[PDB]
RNA sequence: AGGGAACCCACUA
């Protein structure tokens, strides 16, 4: 599972633009904490961007 | 022959309630027609309301004997 | 790595373990710098 | 911590449906209108276009808890009408008065603005 | 620390207005002169310019790290 | 010296034996609610996403808790562990293997606490038994317990920076019996 | 001559000034 | 001057002599956990917890002894239009209604200072610690962290966001497959923030020694504690958008809400004497004079000043519902008054268990929440559940949720 | 059938707010309208802010927060202008946002004042407010000291944020002279007349009207800058006038799928 | 029972805590069963005599036959029967409550359900419950 | 810091207002809190109450 | 997937 610690980037849905590092990821949802606020959300992995 | 009171004692009904939830929940066979209900304590509610609890009461007298008293025996306060 | 000193705030080439000092003026004091990462923040 | 995100005020979440009507069995020809992510703005002015309303016995709104962001209107008519059709004619005539409100504000803008 | 952008009560900018009023009181203005002439007409935003205290002021006497 | 380790408020017997650390247990400040029945506490969803209570797989329950195993601890409205008959318990903050998240009737599910959850809630210090009462779980945004107005008597409570206790009940008997003996609406009116 | 009682509440914060000018508020430490 | 019997705390309550005397002592207790900028040189201290607010203002209505405390250079607190107001019923018993726009605004916004500290310290030819970013293959007992903020010092570097089961600090102590151990330092549980300033010095002892200062911004928020000078404590109870608060017919919706409850058994009159004076001290532009014994202020003096101003005097105002727009038919208590934020955050004092670390001996939960420790359910919570009767949830808190053993 | 048929005058258009009077319509169509003043009118302000650079004495979130609150304007641009989450873009585009830069550095012995003159859009239209006065001063620098950052601002409602706000101060009133006793006096004459009191000085309100319900409502809505005031009016109406219409067409589903 | 009631309350205070509210179980039937006070009542006065004796057979706290149990009956239900017997008085019911016949059959079954449930359960933490109701004023003092 | 102005307090990256009157002992600042006593050599006569003692003049 | 104890002090309700 190479999603968890790299930077990313929310590209679709209500989170659009938040930037964080994941935390902990499955094949379809990882848990972002966000760069933004001070929240570890989950988010699907279609709507996330690496960088 | 029976001297206690005929009436559940509101722990009684606690004790019968949850014994009698936590079986319903290990698959005991219920005993009345649920309709629709899942949560065990609902079930266990309905089997009260019906005097249907196989469940049997023993009492204990302070001088050391018992009483046996069904559950369909006592009078169901709440 | 890259230290601040305290003092003269000269930028220091530190390598590990060796004492922290500053080439110029010799104050143990150093800071890091700013992280090279994507800081982003919600104006909020 | 426990923050919720500003945008749950508004945005319906996937799955989530704007409006569900219940017919509620307690009186005749009444309904629950549960309008999500909504709040007094809109309540305030359905209940009272509805409260204009002739053959609407009762109209009330509330917002069951201020954390949670949800509308229940409540309407009843006589039974020559409906619920339904009682709501639908009150956002109608909303929208008409607030279509009449947008034009006489830009005549009057227009009016003050040359003069 | 520094001046608040936006009036806490009712969101009027005031950010742009503490110089000007620090200028108008270097000026022999009164301070209600001096905030009615920079048009904070609400008590609100009066207490935003009338109670500010400028630590940035005081930071800035300090070196930066870099 | 071991008369040291057992005297006293701190010792074995008062300290260790009469009162307790517990689990399952949650602390946080308590606000109001009035729009909250009298039997219930508003909790954070983070205190829910937390503690778990163990629900026995039924067939009544087979979907529902596969849904919540299927969630796992990440997703509030989920799980965090299965325990199998044997007794291991499958730790479902791994995302284990899908072989795991098989459920037998029999098994039991450590769910999240949902709405309706009865808990015993708590202010310290309990002086009588009211100050002690169970309470009906609705999860509210905020970090905060969340309580009616008139509640807030039994427990001599107020919003000024009061702390109260949460703990709940595992058992399905202990729930039943707070239920049925100590929720608010029982505890109306004393016998005192 | 002496201080009037119109001049007392500006007289008694001018010395109260002076006393905290010089002493401050550690002194005895 | 008489009011030179008052210390340092008590010189900053305005109208002490109006006030119930327990109430001073009150507000003497909650001046010193008020948040305000503590010190001009805090970007330089790393202490270990810092509490600044983003936007201290000085009070509007002032002790003429707040010009020694330096208050005025350095304040705790922001004035806050305050209407003594039974809205929505979410002020009551000591609670606080805030707008949520204001807060959004910077109202009461502060910052959160925590500074971890780590020597790298030799203790002799066998055991070494050093200051480095640990690897799985050589580092036993890494504690399935995120590794890679850390720098190649094993420090991480200012900027760096980090959340509760995060490293700062790589620490390893060389072990006598791993020639190594991890004894790294990790953020407290259920925390979050920026890295702020990582220092790196040695002490006297010449080790490597660093200080890693992180950062978090704490928005108000439902149950944190604000207090006026008054001893007029309470958490926030919810937060309404400036469209759901209350108005004037000049469009001045609170920042705050109080219950008017808390007055009457209170009697901080000071506290409606502050409101009033600072009403009057915000429409003229002075800075009202609130030293205690004073015969140039009263009551009826301050109310024809605020008359002057086009306000009612007693310092009513016709308040219009946010919700529905009708007029109150009460008239409500409204003017600025001068607010503290204290430093009883609810996001520092939030804690849950489930099943967590024992105590190694009697293998209880631990102790407190900075360990992820249990509730204790005392002697007192036994005897209540004695009383109720109920006998098996007594028995799952004093056997099976805490310690059970065969 | 039963729509209202309201008037408007208005009584005072500057560039910084609107005096008008509203006759012939319900309280709460004019408190939905004048909610909507403050919550549901969309203007474009800075959501997101990466600071490649921050030696001032702010921290970063001090300095982001403050650029969130600078009034951009946000005529004829926020209306053609997509909310970024429904922006099939990836990142950011010029459909749903603009773009700001600042870069100040100190070099001077004194004091450097970023105001919102320093902030750079792409968009020749989304500007600062103060710098289309005083400009909005953002941070004081050192010498020394730098303040590099990239801003994107997208469009939103201050029912999310209050940045989002376009409004000051939204003076609403009904009834000036109390015919509807809506508000009770315990006395009467203690309380200065309003604006808009058609009462001689001898009178303290109006007799009491029974038949009365309130119909003329009086607005000051004032600008925080981003758009013209007549512009927040007609954005308010025809925002509300939207969710009705969204309200009404999944109605209309939910009523035809009964 | 009066002159009992005077050996036992000397000073003459009549407030008394007792299970059944007499009072408001005879209002609840007249508003139950609409009874008018201005109409001649259908209650005959001997059904009150006897229900009232039936009654008191049935309020039952000591359960024996024997002399020592029925003893310690009468004396654990003497308050009790002495205001159950001077509240459901036949001339009161007749010159004052005026209840009928059903109302008043309604009154005697509701009032044994109500002692029924006043009475103690077996269980109880009696001791407890006494320590924290003598405590938590302690803590008022 | 004794006798410093200002620019030379905020030169040392001290603070001005900064009252001192504490110690830095490890990096932790320390506040000696002042404690009070019986005044010495000082006549004090009391009643010691239910002893076999009437009065106590102590110094 | 979790290696501290003890004491002191300050504080909360
Ligand atoms: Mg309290
Ligand atoms: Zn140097
Ligand atoms: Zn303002
Ligand atoms: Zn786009």
């Amino acid at each position: 599972n190479e999603l968890i610690g790299q930077t990313v980037r929310i590209s679709q849905g209500p989170y659009k633009g938040y930037i964080g590092v994941v935390k902990d990821a499955t094949e379809s949802t990882a848990r972002v904490e966000l760069h933004s606020t001070c929240q570890t959300i989950s988010v699907d992995r279609q709507r996330l961007t690496t960088v | 022959k029976r001297i206690t009171t005929p009436y559940m004692t509101k722990y009684e009904r606690a004790r019968v309630l949850g014994t009698r939830a936590l079986q319903i929940a290990m698959c005991a066979p219920v005993m009345v027609e649920l309709e629709g209900e899942t949560d065990p304590l609902l079930i266990a509610m309905k089997e009260l309301k019906a005097r249907k609890i196989p469940i049997i009461i023993r009492r204990y007298l302070p001088d050391g004997s018992y009483e046996d008293w069904g559950v369909d025996e006592l009078i169901i306060s709440d | 790595m890259i230290y601040i000193c305290g003092e003269c705030h000269t930028e220091n080439e530190i390598k590990s373990r060796d004492p922290i000092r500053c080439r110029e003026c010799g104050y143990r004091i150093m800071y890091k710098k700013r992280t090279k990462r994507l800081v982003v923040f919600d104006a909020r | 911590m426990n923050a919720p995100p500003a945008f749950e005020s508004f945005l319906l979440f996937e799955g989530e449906k704007k409006i569900t009507i219940n017919k509620d069995t307690k009186v005749p020809n009444a309904c629950l209108f549960t309008i999500n992510k909504e709040d007094h703005t809109l309540g305030n002015i359905i209940k009272s276009q509805l409260l204009k309303d002739p053959q609407v016995l009762f109209a009330g709104y509330k917002v069951p808890h201020p954390l949670e962001h949800k509308i229940i209107i409540r309407v009843q008519t006589t039974p020559d009408y409906s619920p339904q059709e009682a709501f639908t004619n009150a956002i109608t005539d909303l929208i008409s008065e607030l279509s009449l409100l947008e034009e006489r504000f830009r005549v009057a803008i227009k009016d003050k603005q040359e003069g | 620390m520094i001046i608040p952008v936006r009036c806490f009560t009712c969101g009027k900018i005031v950010g742009n207005k503490w110089e000007a009023y620090l200028g108008l009181l270097q000026a022999e203005y009164t301070e209600g002169d001096a905030l009615d002439a920079l048009g904070l007409k609400r008590y609100c935003c009066r207490r935003m310019l009338l109670a500010h205290v400028d630590l940035i002021e005081k930071l800035l006497n300090y070196a930066p790290l870099e | 010296s071991l008369k040291q380790r057992l005297k006293g408020k701190e010792g074995r017997v008062r300290g260790n034996l009469m009162g307790k650390r517990v689990d399952f247990s949650a602390r946080t400040v308590i606000t109001p609610d009035p729009n909250l029945s009298i039997d219930q506490v508003g909790v954070p969803r983070s205190i829910a996403a937390n503690m778990t209570f163990a629900e026995i797989v039924t067939p009544f329950n087979i979907d529902r808790l596969q849904e919540l195993v299927r969630r796992g601890n990440s997703q509030y409205p989920g799980a965090k562990y299965i325990i199998r008959d044997n007794g291991d318990r499958i730790d479902l903050r791994f995302h284990p293997k899908p072989s795991d998240l098989h459920l037998q009737t029999g098994y039991k599910v450590e769910r999240h606490m949902c709405d309706g959850d009865i808990v015993i809630f708590n202010r310290q210090p309990t002086l009588h038994k009211m100050s002690m009462m169970g309470h009906r779980v609705r999860i509210l945004p905020w970090s905060t317990f969340r309580l009616n107005l008139s509640v807030t008597t039994p427990y001599n409570a107020d919003f000024d920076g009061d702390e109260m206790n949460l703990h709940l009940p595992q058992s399905l008997e202990t729930r039943a019996e707070i239920q049925e003996l100590a929720m608010v609406p029982r505890m109306i009116v004393t016998p005192q | 001559d002496e201080i009037t009682p119109d001049l007392w509440q500006e007289a008694c914060w001018i010395v109260i000034s002076s006393y905290f000018d010089e002493k401050g508020l550690v002194r005895q430490q | 001057h008489p009011s030179m019997i008052l210390g340092v705390c008590a010189s900053i309550i305005p109208f002490p002599d109006h006030n119930q005397s327990p109430r001073n002592t009150y507000q003497s207790a909650m001046g010193k956990q008020a948040m305000g900028v503590y010190i001009t040189n805090f970007h330089v201290r790393m202490d270990t917890l810092a509490h600044v607010l983003y936007y201290p203002q000085k009070p509007l209505v002032t002790t003429r002894s707040m010009e020694y405390l330096r208050f005025r250079e350095l304040p705790a607190g922001i004035n806050s239009i305050v209407a003594i107001a039974s809205y929505t019923g979410y002020n009551q018993e000591d609670s606080v209604i805030m707008n949520r726009s204001a807060v959004d605004r910077g109202f009461f916004r502060s910052v959160f200072y925590r500074s971890y500290k780590e020597q790298e310290s030799k203790k002799g030819f066998d055991q070494e610690e050093v200051f480095e970013k640990p690897t799985r293959e050589t580092c036993q007992g890494m504690r399935h962290a995120i590794y890679d903020k850390l720098d190649d010092d094993g420090l991480i570097a200012p900027g760096v966001r980090v959340s509760g089961d995060d490293v700062i600090i790589g620490k390893t102590v060389t072990l006598p497959r791993y020639t190594k151990r991890d004894c790294s330092t990790f953020l407290r549980t259920s925390e979050t923030g920026i890295v702020d300033q990582v220092m790196v010095t040695l002490n006297q002892e010449g080790y490597k020694f660093c200080k890693i200062r992180v950062r978090s911004v704490r928005i108000p928020q439902i149950g944190d504690k604000f207090a006026s000078r008054h001893g007029q404590k309470g958490t926030c109870g919810i937060q309404y958008r400036q469209e759901d608060m209350p108005f004037t017919c000049e469009g001045i919706t609170p920042d705050i809400i109080i219950n008017p409850h808390a007055i009457p058994s209170r009697m901080t009159i000071g506290h409606l004497i502050e409101c009033l004076q600072g009403k009057v001290s915000a429409n003229k532009g002075e800075i009202g004079d609130a030293t205690p014994f004073n015969d140039a202020v009263n009551v009826q003096k301050i109310s024809n000043l605020l008359s002057d101003y086009g306000y009612h005097l007693r310092g009513n105002e016709v308040l219009y519902n946010g919700f529905t727009g009708r007029k109150i038919t009460s008239q409500i208590f409204i003017g600025p008054t001068y607010y503290q934020r204290l430093k009883h955050m609810v996001d520092d004092k939030i804690h849950s268990r489930a099943r967590g670390p024992i105590q190694i001996l009697n293998r209880q939960p631990m102790e407190g929440r900075s360990r992820d420790g249990g509730l204790r359910f005392g002697e007192m919570e036994r005897d209540c559940q004695i009383a109720h009767g109920a006998a098996q949830f007594l028995r799952e808190r004093l056997f099976e949720a805490s310690d059970p053993y065969q | 059938p039963y729509a209202n048929q309201p008037t408007v005058r208005i009584t005072e258009l500057t560039d910084e707010n609107v005096k008008f009077i509203i006759e012939n319509t319900d309280l709460a169509v004019a408190n939905s309208i004048r909610r909507v003043f403050i919550a549901e009118v969309p203007i474009i302000a800075i959501d997101w802010v990466q600071i490649d650079a921050n030696s001032s004495v702010l921290h970063d979130e001090f300095i982001a927060h403050r650029l969130g609150l600078i009034p951009l304007t946000s005529d004829d641009i926020v209306d053609k202008l997509q909310y970024s989450r429904d922006c099939t873009c990836e990142e950011f585009c010029p459909e749903c946002s603009v773009e700001f830069t600042l870069d100040v550095r100190c070099n001077e012995d004194q004091t450097r004042h970023v105001t919102s003159r320093d902030l750079i859009s792409n968009s020749p239209r989304v500007i600062p407010v103060t710098s289309r006065q005083d400009d909005i001063l953002i941070v004081k620098l050192r010498k020394g000291q730098e303040l590099r950052l990239r801003a994107y601002a997208k469009k939103g409602f201050g029912k999310e944020h209050a940045k989002w706000n376009p409004t000051a101060g939204v003076a609403f009133e009904y009834d000036p002279d109390n015919a509807l006793r809506h508000t009770v006096y315990p006395k009467p004459e203690e309380w200065p007349k309003s604006e808009y009191s058609e009462l001689d000085e001898d009178e303290s309100q109006a007799p009491y009207d029974p038949n009365g319900k309130p119909e003329r409502f009086y607005y000051n809505v004032e600008s925080c800058g981003s758009l013209r005031p007549e512009t927040i009016v007609l954005s308010a109406l025809s925002g509300l006038k939207k969710k009705l219409s969204d309200l009404q067409t999944q109605l209309s589903h939910e009523i035809q799928s009964d | 029972d009066r002159e009992v009631l005077r050996v036992i309350f000397p000073t003459g205070d009549s407030k008394v805590v007792l299970p059944c509210n007499l009072l408001r179980m005879i209002w609840n039937a007249q508003k139950i069963f609409h009874i008018n006070p201005r109409l001649p009542s259908d209650l005959h006065p001997i059904k009150v005599v006897e229900g009232v004796k039936e009654l008191s057979k049935k309020l039952v706290i000591v359960n024996g036959d024997d002399p020592l149990s029925r003893q310690a009956q009468e004396n654990a239900t003497l308050l009790f029967n002495i205001h159950l017997r001077s509240t459901l008085c036949s001339r009161r019911m007749a010159e004052e409550f005026r209840l009928s016949g059903e109302a008043f059959d309604w009154l005697l079954g509701e009032i044994e359900s109500k002692f029924n449930q006043a009475i103690a359960h077996p269980g109880e933490m009696v001791g407890a419950l006494a320590a924290q109701s003598l405590g938590e004023p302690a803590t008022q003092m | 810091l004794n006798g410093l102005t200002d620019r030379d307090l905020c030169e040392l990256n001290e603070c001005p207002l900064d009252p001192g009157g504490y110690f830095i002992i490890n990096g932790s600042e320390k506040v000696l809190i002042a404690q009070e006593k019986m005044a010495t050599n000082t006549v004090y006569v009391f009643a010691k109450k239910d002893s076999k003692y009437a009065y106590t003049g102590e110094c």
